[PDB]
RNA sequence: ACCAGGUUGAUUCUGCCUGACGUAGACGCUAUUCCCUAAGAUUAACCCAUGCAUGUUUUUGAUAUGGAAAAAUGGACUGCUCA
RNA sequence: UAUCAGCUAGUUGUUAAGGUAAUGGCUUAACAAGGCAAUGACGGGUAACGGUAUUACUUUGUAAUAUUCCGGAGAAGGAGCCUGAGAGACGGCUACUAAGUCUAAGGAUUGCAGCAGGGGCGAAACUUGACCUAUGGAUUUUAUCUGAGGCAGUUAUGGGAAGUAAUAUAUUGUUUCAUAUUGUAAAAGUAUAUGAGGUGAUUAAUUGGAGGGCAAAUCAAGUGCCAGCAGCCGCGGUAAUACUUGUUCCAAGAGUGUGUAUGAUGAUUGAUGCAGUUAAAAAGUCCGUAGUUUAUAUUUAAGAAGCAAUAUGAGGUGUACUGUAUAGUUGGGAGAGAGAUGAAAUGUGACGACCCUGACUGGACGAACAGAAGCGAAAGCUGUACACUUGUAUGUAUUUUUUGAACAAGGACGUAAGCUGGAGGAGCGAAGAUGAUUAGAUACCAUUGUAGUUCCAGCAGUAAACUAUGCCGACGAUGUGAUAUGAUAUUAAUUGUAUUAGAUGAUAGAAAUUUGAGUUUUUUGGCUCUGGGGAUAGUAUGAUCGCAAGAUUGAAAAUUAAAGAAAUUGACGGAAGA
RNA sequence: UGAAAACUACUUGAACAAUAUGUAUUAGAUCUGAUAUGUCGUAACAUGGUUGCUGUUGGAGAACCAUUAGCAGGAUCAUA
RNA sequence: AAUUAGAUCUGUAACUUUGGGAUAAAGAUUGGCUCUAGCAUGCUAGAACUUUUACUAUGUAAGGAAUCUGACUGUUUAUU
RNA sequence: CGGCGGGAGUACUAUGACUCUCUUAAGGUAGCCAAAUGCCUCGUCAUUUAAUUGGUGACGCGCAUGAAUGGAGCAACGA
């Protein structure tokens, strides 16, 4: 399809061609909008429900604490993962919590399955000032 | 059969021991001015940054 | 006008993941000045308490020394939002 | 966007009239059959107001642009109209639908996507403040009005000019304090000057990190696969520079990090500019329309047609003959085992097998010659004689004059099984049933046994259908061969054209290998089709085919740091030789 | 037409019902596949103990067996 | 017992043994008088005027969605 | 013409792919169901209704379903 001519034949060839890139697919029919977990936004909030804790894949061991919640802007139920060592003597149920992703593009890193969620804010109280001991919990 | 009862062990367990007050650290040019002559009469430059900065 | 780490007992390739760097929104911690510049667009073009944003003019002169009405002239511009 | 290929009936045109400020199927009579499409009509989706001033990144240009300015549309949703130069107007009127509010119960009434402000929604966004100072509008705008428009308050929205010390404990003297003038619609604030007091451990610096990428500690104390950290690789088993605390060091600095989209990194979208034998990737093979493209000194090569040698060829189709072997019927002779396996067993024979003989009937197939030899678009093609029919190549003063290459739509052929109808059935033989081996065998071994494999008439369209190498065109190193045929030459040779086998060099390649897989980062002769990390998966769903089995087209949600190609060193073999 | 109130006929036409259809989204007894984490065998890799592998047609707890055609990516580039 | 029913014009689904389902379902029109227009000369279209509005004296299908069983046309206990 | 069994252990509970065992001619395969075929029985779940021993769709250790004594199946037709 190489001519002078030819433009016309040219950008019928290369918009086929174009549809088999990964990245560019899920662009056109629009996934984002349809399946999207979240919704589109940086934060989120839910209601506590359980706090009950997750096991490691091979070949390290430990156990991982998480806690189940339900959101408020769609109303699904979803699990997030708490980010560190002493938080959770804090946390009590029937309370509010903000939720914030992992950053791997919609994916589960470390070796936590099935989790791509992770808790930021009890109570209106940074949870990253509270584990230096900076405030109080009411 | 899931415990969650050992949720913050070492952390409380350590003992705390107080922190010690220290003079008020310059800051601005006479900061970046502490850190110049303090890498020349070393030898800093001269060697290409071959050496151990923090020694203890 | 620049690339690095990861498949093997060790080697050379194809191939993808990740690090380093921009542009718009939200968030954590900490803040002494001065000048410039911005602030309910994203979901709900969803419902509104209260107060205020369009009147001028001897053209005649209200049993009235300067204002009643009637006439004349503009309210179709300007401002707000993106179904 | 093809998992949207046909669509349109006031729709296309002619004549005539009405209506408008005006052209016009803009509306109405009569007549006619027109109008648009693979250069994508007609449909479906948008988390779609169009340009522009202005930002990034760049080697011919891409991406964002609610935000400054120009243009278009709407005032809860729809429709209708008056006044008027200009409204299908909403801080103008009428009706219906969805929401209401006041009442003495007869009735009356409201549209904050105008400025403040409240409610809901959310991860997410400010004073129910003063004023006509400057720029403007209202038919002369020096005094009327102006929530248009200015002037101030709240906020880490960003960009600038700067601070937190300097000279050697001491000296001098920047901010946090106040006051005049200038200024303001009136008040701030900025600028110029002036006052006091005495401090840089001060009123005057934080955020993240210290195994590699990646600048900076094998520093100390606790805990022992626990608690925990880590974008990826990875640390934690009583000496952890990789978790918790404490000391010290590094980067940026009035800021610093965490996170969701979206660009660059990317020569992993490749026009410049990727790859298609083996890593993902050339439809099973030909014919042929739209689109793409072309040898020319404008008159001629190529193409197509046609002769000669009736050269050469398991190319195809149909009638007539023929070859031994296996199996069966039967006439003679004779009288115990025949047949198979590593070794045996069931089965089989005195109503006489097995062997040697004499005659017959049927079905399948052409041994040895038989090759790195021939023909065919591919799948394929070996007994003889005739009939019909058909290729490529070599020679040559034969006709015509550019008729060419490759191909979306359409068409034909296509081993082997498998289907419906009729013919036939010697050997072989899935399924089924028995005898041994075995812990177990419904498998390998052996004995039986049906459909099938044979012929005619039709459907069906899949293969490791492989040279795993699409088709056309220009140039290339020697040596030994093979098929056809012409010239020189003559019994002794060396030479022309078209195919084809192999060896040694040379190039190219990641390498094995290699006359193309070469003429390439010093990348371009023309044209069709296919791939973008593994797995889910050639699986669901829709459409088109088929008597059926099934065939072509062909995703996603949830997942995962590898999967893979060529080649060296070991180890192993119920592998082979010396 | 009518003194007017009003009656009659065309035009634009909001709203209310009955059905046909197009685009999204979503409950459901039962229940198909797939991904992430002990029991019974030994299909594949050496001639993996019956050499492997595509295509079709039948069997079965399970990998998988068996008839027929093909390929070497084989255990042979090879002996009148 | 009641509703539907004749004739003309539009329109017609799931399923399927590709013939059917189907006259499916669902809408609209119908008198009298005076004319105009075709050619086949007794049939069919259109127009104007008028009314206590038109197949209906007699004759004339209620419709749709599912399950069990028999393939269909046919025959049989003269008198339960 | 006819016929087509029973008991024991074995992978938090639970179940039994797998194994052991009495006999016999062979031990109901492909299919189908509380059906005109299910005693207990007005079986269990869903749906139809204000309310259902009725109707329809799923489940199966089926008193006593089952292959020309034919099994599965409804397009056309039915006082
Ligand atoms: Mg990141
Ligand atoms: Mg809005
Ligand atoms: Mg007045
Ligand atoms: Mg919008
Ligand atoms: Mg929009
Ligand atoms: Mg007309
Ligand atoms: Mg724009
Ligand atoms: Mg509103
Ligand atoms: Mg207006
Ligand atoms: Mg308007
Ligand atoms: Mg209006
Ligand atoms: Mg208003
Ligand atoms: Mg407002
Ligand atoms: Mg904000
Ligand atoms: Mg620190
Ligand atoms: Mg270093
Ligand atoms: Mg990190
Ligand atoms: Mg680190
Ligand atoms: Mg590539
Ligand atoms: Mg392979
Ligand atoms: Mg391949
Ligand atoms: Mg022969
Ligand atoms: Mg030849
Ligand atoms: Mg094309
Ligand atoms: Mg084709
Ligand atoms: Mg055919
Ligand atoms: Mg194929
Ligand atoms: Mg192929
Ligand atoms: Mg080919
Ligand atoms: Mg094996
Ligand atoms: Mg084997
Ligand atoms: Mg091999
Ligand atoms: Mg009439
Ligand atoms: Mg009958
Ligand atoms: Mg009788
Ligand atoms: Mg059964
Ligand atoms: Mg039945
Ligand atoms: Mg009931």
């Amino acid at each position: 399809m190489n001519g002078l001519f030819a433009a016309n034949d040219l950008i019928k060839s290369r918009k086929v061609k174009r549809r088999s890139d990964p990245y560019y697919r899920k662009k056109i029919l629009g996934t984002k909008y349809k399946h999207s977990k979240i919704g589109n936004g940086p934060q989120a909030k839910g209601i506590v429900l359980e706090k009950t804790g997750v096991e490691a894949k091979q070949p390290n061991s430990a156990v991982r604490k998480i806690v189940k919640i339900q959101l408020i802007k769609t109303g699904k139920k979803i699990s997030a993962f708490v980010p560190h060592d002493g938080s959770l003597n804090y946390i009590e149920l029937n309370d509010e919590v903000v939720v914030e992703g992992f950053g791997k593009k919609g994916h589960s890193c470390g070796d936590i399955p099935g989790i791509s969620y992770k808790v930021v804010k009890v109570q209106n109280v940074s949870l990253l000032a509270l584990f230096k001991g900076k405030k109080e919990k009411p | 059969q899931i415990n969650i009862k050992k949720a913050g062990k070492v952390k409380n367990q350590t003992p705390k021991v107080a922190k010690q007050e220290k003079q008020r650290a310059k800051t601005g040019r006479c900061a970046n001015r502490r850190k110049y002559e303090a890498r020349l009469e070393m030898g800093y430059f001269e060697c290409n940054g071959k050496m151990k900065l923090n020694l203890k």
